[PDB]
């Protein structure tokens, strides 16, 4: 009667199996989506048939699925950090961390203590990390070679996505957006527009930070030296975000008094705005027509219906300030914009800037038939902009497609030659898990994995550090000639995060579950 | 081998659930197809041979089999014909993949192989087609009349065919525009009269009555879409209603698309209300604080014409707005008379729409499928690798369409498709099965043809569905 | 009703298990006996309670146990040839062959075709033989170093026996007997004697071919220049091995007549033996006292009860002939002998010879408490003398005790990188089976096999080709210093016989059984 | 873990089967040990406390249980005492090895550890032992009397002690031969008289008579052993005797008397006055017609002699076996100074042959008694006395009894276990703690507390010497030497050596395999 009524604790034997089986089941679920040939999957919620959909994205599958196992919950949380921070390698972290635990389970049946296995993986991690550093090749000069590497990385990130067919036109969009940046890797500077109509190949690009939103009814199409000032407050009517307050109206004249009181309150607000000496005004709330005419009479461009992402982006692109309180004049910094012009793309009024302070920003305008296509187009494009911005900070690049994963497995094998007794077997299973990534890629492509993977071992054994898998022709060739490469920061992050995730599972020999409420 | 993990169990579950749907509807193919009896849960019993209607009444709970149900709906939106043929073709392809998966061939190799056979299949049907002129209204009349003869009403097809041709040629520039909007043509059916009486209206005709408003006529109209105190409130309610009318009067809007009955009569505004949103879209393309004059349409003369058999209709002509739209008025004795009259118009408009996008004519009676299966067999000999058996399986799956028409015709299904294959080898696609005479005959002389878009969209949409099913590894139930 | 009436056939996957499990069950049986620390085993025959015994010898266990499956009969027959031809490594062949099939069974579940595995083991076999040639060190000079290595061979061969106590004394007896040979490996020239009394350290060595059994009752201790003549017939009584023959006796006068004529028939044979005028006589049968006195009166020694093993050895040593017919003189060839002595060892009369042809012959006398010790000491000595015969023919020697097994496994691992894809996995399983031999030796000694085997792999990886296991101190040390070595012909035969035995079982996918007769 | 192959199930089966044998027999240890009821399959029952007799009636089919039966038999051949003590020790060691196997220690390490403890165990018993002189017959007499006091007959152990001592001193050189063969001493027991009368005969004594020969006394007799049956002509080969009429009846009758007479004349020519014929169950050994002919030659006739006496007569008076009359001659004959039949009051008719006057060492003890059961227990008393004397000859020493050496052994091995390192610390300690089962059993049968008595002895042996122990007669802890309880050293040394070799043999068995 140690634990009853909802309280369950698995013993050292059962909590051992439960920890791995729960974690391995997560890795075996999304392993079919690895590679450009990866399989699709159907997600359907219980009780609701409107959740039907098909996606090959490994990150989307892990977010919607629930996890009742605390051991598998740690692996899921480490996958979401990979997608939110770096943006690439979400599937690679889950698969590699699962293969380490699958091989670690077989070592425990050999009566190898878990602490000994951990001591082996720590030494093998440093040896595998130095292998990428020696093979990393960056470019200080020759921006043509640097731009070509960006196209290869962008085309690699867009693989196994909805945009994989049209990615050839999209590589020019993503690279040019990052190439024009030439600076800090802030992604708020590059706006994303989603418009209905047209195919995927009709997506345009604008280097003047084009806005996705339309302003006012009748607005001037051109303005010279417009000062950007952002404000946050209701510009429409009274009772903004106020619930429970009513107004007693006994007749029509009382409504006219409210209309006069509204114009009186808006007039006092327009006066405080004009005291700043600004040629342009921005607010998140919609602007009513009466204060719009007060802005148009003074030449102030009225911008309305701004979102939370707008205030943050409009401040850095134009060099302005949030300035939630416009009450006290000339205490806030004003933006700098040379020209604000109206551009119509997709049968919609859009706002185009010019000559803004730090004008290295830009905007990509997506074109699709429906919203579900545009949403998946933005998620695939945003994940590409994350690794391209990271490539500007660190220009070191390595060859992907089984080239880097097999090279690290070779350095660990040579380390197993000089080592004590028990750490030799532990590092061998660590090298086998690194060879499982190019093996799963060949299985999803229908090619023979045992033939292709084993030839890579003999290829990287004597020279030939650039060999890899070619999915197009189904053979082995140079990864430098075929143009397949990925960033260095992605490989180092996936390698360390997978090692730290599998290390926590080994350190837990028992799972104590209390009584649920 | 071992195969401890068996993901193919869900693959076989998806093929079995999808084939069960195609096997049911197969017997309903062709004019001679056997009728089916569907009993509603309330106890009602109905009998219909239409495949598109039966698929909606099946209540399919299986995810993979619902894709075939949605596949039939996508076929009616584009081409509008051949709903039953698409489900049968998609069912024979998945059945042929069962023998391929047992040999150890990977689905992605199978999926990519069907795409090469699909690109080659389009060229085969295109080269053997018959180019026709869109500006010629004699071919459009004959192609629609012979097509509607196999439909429910074969007697009145001669009347409704030119009404659809003159409507499309009016709203579409002949031999110029490649896109036709079927929503730009509205069909109005009413009880009374006969099908012999039809009127093609260049403007819009609605079902609404202007009651109780007694204006009934507005010329040059701009149409747009939008105890003492007890008596004083009645005066204030008239003030609030008239207030919103004053803003409308300043813009000049004489017709509004929806005590106030009298205020709208003083302003000489025709009352049009109780309008369906789908009916507004027809008016949207044809012609309170946010209400302005820029969003107003235009019209010449509005009025309500009440005839004996057409009921109460709103006749508005001379819209004078950018666009091309017409309207068809249908009369008939009973409701079933006007129901099948309009259904024959939709089938007539879809066939004409197929001829506008793709100008061509091909023979019917299983002819396109046998000629397709004949050339892909020789095309599979030139290919190398796993694509050899994958194309042959795609070709042999095309034999289900001619074998089904021969079975419903009483002939021998095995002997019919065998004799026709050698007729297409020496001859052309003109050979085929004639269901009217019950035997093998030249379809070209039988005047049985179908537009090219029906056969092309049948292979294009079905292949994308088969490839989508094979790429499914498993299903996951979320919450 | 396709298979019935006793004739059955097993399917593909079923005969795959039937062939492998049948061979592995034989392998797992003798693994406990491998090594000097090898565990014992009990053998009890059905229906006989007196058959209860215990032995650690792997060769004896396989001979007494019957075999059912035909697949296991091949493995047992290959182990029997190893014991008769060589005499050492009978257990090493069965254990190594079982490890090859145990690893091959896991390769079939990986969809590796059996013919591909065979092609991998053949190429790995050549690399295993070349690694032994470089490691083998022979002696062309310094016979003292050659004789010192011969003592190391005796210590290894006599290990894991009942002689371990006094084994240090037996290392000199085995080497001295072989050094006197200087000829072909035939062991019939070296006689073996089993007598009770005394201890094991009291075992002597005689170079004058001391016989097994006594002769007569009263015999001369020494005779000068005795002529050796072998004959086969009864000299004791009439009707030897004759059933059904009778002699009619009418009265008491004929009762003695058959008794006196029985001595007359023997005396008549004595007269024919002396026609050659020899000094000594040898018979397979016994000798009665009356012809024994006729031999001693004329100066002829009476030798009786010479078995089939004796008459064939006495022919080559004395240079005589079997001479079945003594009826007439000069019809057979006689022998030559100088001195025939008598030495009493272990409460028995032993017949010593001196001054005979083939002086290279000798005899080893065994002394023990019970007959069970003498029987085990005979097979231990017979196997030791046969292995030393190959060391004289081929002086090349290799270091045993886990040293030679790891060197061959290191060459196969290096070849696995120079071989294509499908043949790479098959070679790794072949090299893994070679590491199983030192692993089982450590397990039977109660030590940790995980540490010792892993350190040897790291030791032989870079330099130190002489490293091996030390069972005495329980650690790793130099085999050249500790004086542990094994013959090259033995290790080469165990390596080839194990690969050919596992090749036949792997090639057979189906078993066709007929009706028993 | 996994453990595809599980040898432990055979190890646990061997330990459980071996411990079950020692658990039953342990209650019979000591003079106060409880009795048992043994019911044979036929329904017969009996009551005996002897451990050796119970183990023969166990009929154990398990292999490990059979080796313990052979272990108890090897102890009676060497020392002849302590049969139950060896089985209990062998059962207590395997029980302590169970706790070691659960800790993951391999038996080969356990087997090698017991050998080092056995080496120290012999040295401890040697230092505590009190050396005694074998030439002194005073202490040797009290050694056999004390050992036979715990046996069945405690009354006659006083007079039978010197009779066994004098028999050994004649056939064994004092302080010279390390080994003594008890097969040269034979016991002749007859009904009538008492055990107090004992006669040690330097020659041989037989229980047969001179029948039918009426000589009964011969001086300077010549003796020989004839294995050939003297009777009517008979041949192993197939023959027939044809008797038709009265003429052929006399023809056969005269030849039967002539064939026997021809064989008797061969004996008369050699001068053999005493004929010892071995008993043969295949054909008649001696007939009636031969009795008449052997009386005319005046030769003593003796028959019905077992083969066991034939081997004794050969070595005693120097005779030799003769399988055929033609081979019978003076070379096979022995001799003696006096050969006759001595008939006393109640000792029955005995054949006394003395004065062999040849090389050899032989003696024969003749003991009388009333009941046939009384003379048999006298044979066991003399046999047990010769075993105790034999123990002092091979090893000269004396140690206290009543579990005294078991406490000193278990106490000192604990200190040696502290000085060692590795697995030998727990293995030797388990070997020491298993030595306390012998004193714990003697205290249980004595009516004391088994747990409290062993605790007090460990303190008395730490401060004092081996003198402390358990006295079963007074029911309390007292001086063992003052209570006249002593055992030879060979019994305790052979108990540890033989039991260790059996325990090590059981731990080396991984699996049993049945052949055909």
């Amino acid at each position: 009667n140690i634990f009853k009524a909802g309280a369950d604790e698995e013993r050292a034997e059962t909590a051992r199996l439960t920890s791995f089986i729960g974690a391995i089941a997560i890795g075996d679920l999304v392993k079919s989506t690895l590679g450009p040939k990866g399989m699709d999957k159907i997600l359907l919620s219980s009780g609701r048939d409107a959740s039907l959909m098909v996606t090959n994205d490994g990150a989307t599958i892990l977010k919607n699925i629930g996890v009742d196992n605390p051991a598998a919950k740690v692996l899921v949380d480490m996958s979401r950090v990979q997608d939110d921070e770096v943006g690439d390698g979400t599937t690679s972290v889950t698969v590699l961390a699962a293969e380490l635990l699958r091989e670690a389970e077989s070592l425990i049946a050999k009566k190898i203590h878990p602490q000994t296995i951990i001591a082996g993986w720590r030494e093998a991690t440093k040896a595998a990390r130095e292998a990428l550093l020696s093979s990393a090749v960056d470019h200080g000069s020759d921006e043509v070679k640097f731009r070509q590497d960006l196209m290869n990385i962008a085309g690699t990130t867009l693989s196994s996505k909805l945009l994989t067919h049209h990615k050839d036109h999209f590589t020019k969009l993503a690279v040019e957006a990052v190439l024009r940046l030439k600076g800090s890797g802030n992604l708020e500077a590059i706006h994303i527009i989603k418009k209905l109509g047209g195919s995927l190949a009709d997506s345009y690009l604008d280097e003047g930070f084009l806005l996705d939103k339309k302003i006012g009814v009748n607005q001037p199409k051109r303005i010279e030296n417009a000062k950007i000032l952002i404000a946050n407050t209701g510009m429409d009517t009274d009772k903004i975000k106020i619930f429970g307050s009513r107004v007693r109206v006994d007749s029509t004249a009382k409504v006219a008094e409210i209309e006069h009181a509204e114009k009186e309150k808006m007039k006092e607000k327009v006066e405080r705005i004009l005291k700043h000496g600004i040629n342009c005004f921005i607010n998140r709330q919609l602007i009513y027509n009466y204060p719009e005419q007060l802005f148009g009479a003074a030449g102030v461009m009225a911008i309305e219906h701004a979102d939370f992402a707008g205030v943050e982006r409009l401040a850095l692109v134009t060099g302005g300030e949030i300035a939630s309180t416009f009450d006290h004049p000339e205490l806030v910094k004003l933006g700098s914009c040379k020209l604000i012009e109206e551009v119509m793309i997709g049968e919609d009024k859009l706002i185009h800037f010019s000559g803004v302070a730090l004008g290295e920003a830009c905007t990509i305008v997506l074109r699709g038939a429906t919203q579900q296509i545009l949403d998946e187009a933005e998620r695939s494009l945003h994940d590409a902009l994350c690794v391209l911005a990271q490539t500007v900070k660190d220009s070191r690049t390595v060859y992907g497609g089984g080239c880097s994963e097999m090279l690290m497995a070779h350095a660990v094998t040579q380390l197993a030659n000089r080592t004590p007794g028990k750490e030799a077997v532990a590092m061998e299973s660590y090298a086998k898990a690194l060879r499982m990534l190019p093996t799963i890629i060949a299985d999803n492509a229908g090619y023979d994995s045992a033939d292709l993977v084993a030839q890579l071992r003999a290829a990287h054994s004597e020279g030939n550090t650039t060999a890899g898998l070619d999915m197009r022709e189904g053979t082995i060739g140079d990864m430098a000639i075929l143009g397949i490469t990925e960033s260095f920061q992605v490989k180092r992050q996936v390698l360390l995060s997978a090692a730290e995730a599998a290390e926590v599972i080994l350190r837990v020999d028992n799972i104590i579950k209390a009584a649920p409420r | 081998y071992q195969d401890r993990d068996k993901p193919a169990q869900i693959r076989f579950s998806n093929i079995s659930a999808a084939k069960a749907v195609a096997d049911a509807i197969r017997t309903s193919l062709g004019p001679k197809g056997m009728d089916k009896m569907i009993q509603d849960g309330k106890g009602d019993v109905t009998i219909t041979n239409d495949g598109a209607t039966i698929l909606k009444q099946m209540q399919v709970l299986h995810p993979a089999a619902r894709m075939l149900v949605e596949l039939s709906k996508a076929q009616d939106i584009e081409a509008g014909d051949g709903t039953t043929s698409v489900v049968i073709i998609a069912g024979s392809l998945l059945d042929s993949c069962t023998k391929l998966l047992q040999k150890g061939i990977h689905p992605t190799i199978i999926s990519e192989s069907f795409q090469k056979a699909l690109e080659k299949g389009i060229e085969i049907l295109t080269d053997m087609s018959r180019p026709v002129e869109l500006s010629d209204r004699e071919t459009l009349l004959n192609s629609a009349t012979t097509s509607l003869n196999s439909k429910v009403v074969s007697q009145y097809s001669s009347l409704l065919s030119p009404m659809s041709v003159n409507a499309v040629m009016k709203v579409i520039d002949p031999a110029t525009a490649t896109s036709v909007d079927l929503r730009d043509i509205k069909i109005v059916k009413k009880l009374g009269g006969t099908i012999d009486d039809c009127e093609l209206v260049e403007g819009l005709v609605l079902t609404q009555k202007v009651s109780n408003s007694g204006i009934t006529r507005v010329e040059k109209a701009k149409i747009g879409l939008i105890y003492a105190q007890m008596d004083r409130v009645l005066r204030e309610e008239r003030a609030y209603i008239l207030n919103l009318v004053k803003q409308i009067k300043k813009t000049g809007c004489n017709v509004l698309l929806i005590l106030a009955l009298h205020f709208l009569n003083k302003m000489k505004i025709m009352v049009i209300k109780d309008i369906e949103r789908e009916d507004i879209e027809f008016i949207c393309k044809t012609i309170i604080d946010q209400f302005t004059a820029d969003m107003l349409g235009s019209a010449e003369l509005a009025e309500e014409v009440n005839l004996n058999g057409s009921g109460k209709l709103l006749k508005i002509t001379g819209c004078a707005s950018p666009g091309k739209t017409v309207t068809i008025v249908v009369r008939g004795s009973n409701k079933l008379v006007i129901e099948e009259a309009e259904r024959s118009i939709h089938d007539a408009l879809c066939v004409i729409r197929c001829l506008v996008k793709k100008r061509a004519l091909i023979a019917g009676g299983g002819a396109p499928e046998i000629e397709l299966a004949l050339r892909l067999t020789e095309y599979s000999r030139t290919l190398s690798g796993m694509e050899s058996y994958c194309v042959r399986a795609f070709a042999d799956a095309m034999e289900v369409i001619p074998s089904t028409l021969a079975e419903n015709a009483g002939l021998n299904p095995i002997s019919t498709v065998t004799e026709l294959r050698n007729r297409h080898a020496q001859g052309e696609k003109t050979a085929g099965i004639n269901v009217r005479k019950g035997g093998i005959s030249n379809i070209l002389e039988e005047l049985v043809v179908q537009p090219l878009l029906v056969s092309v969209s049948a292979l294009t949409l079905a292949t994308e569905t088969v490839r989508s099913i094979l790429k499914i590894d498993d299903v996951v139930n979320t919450r």
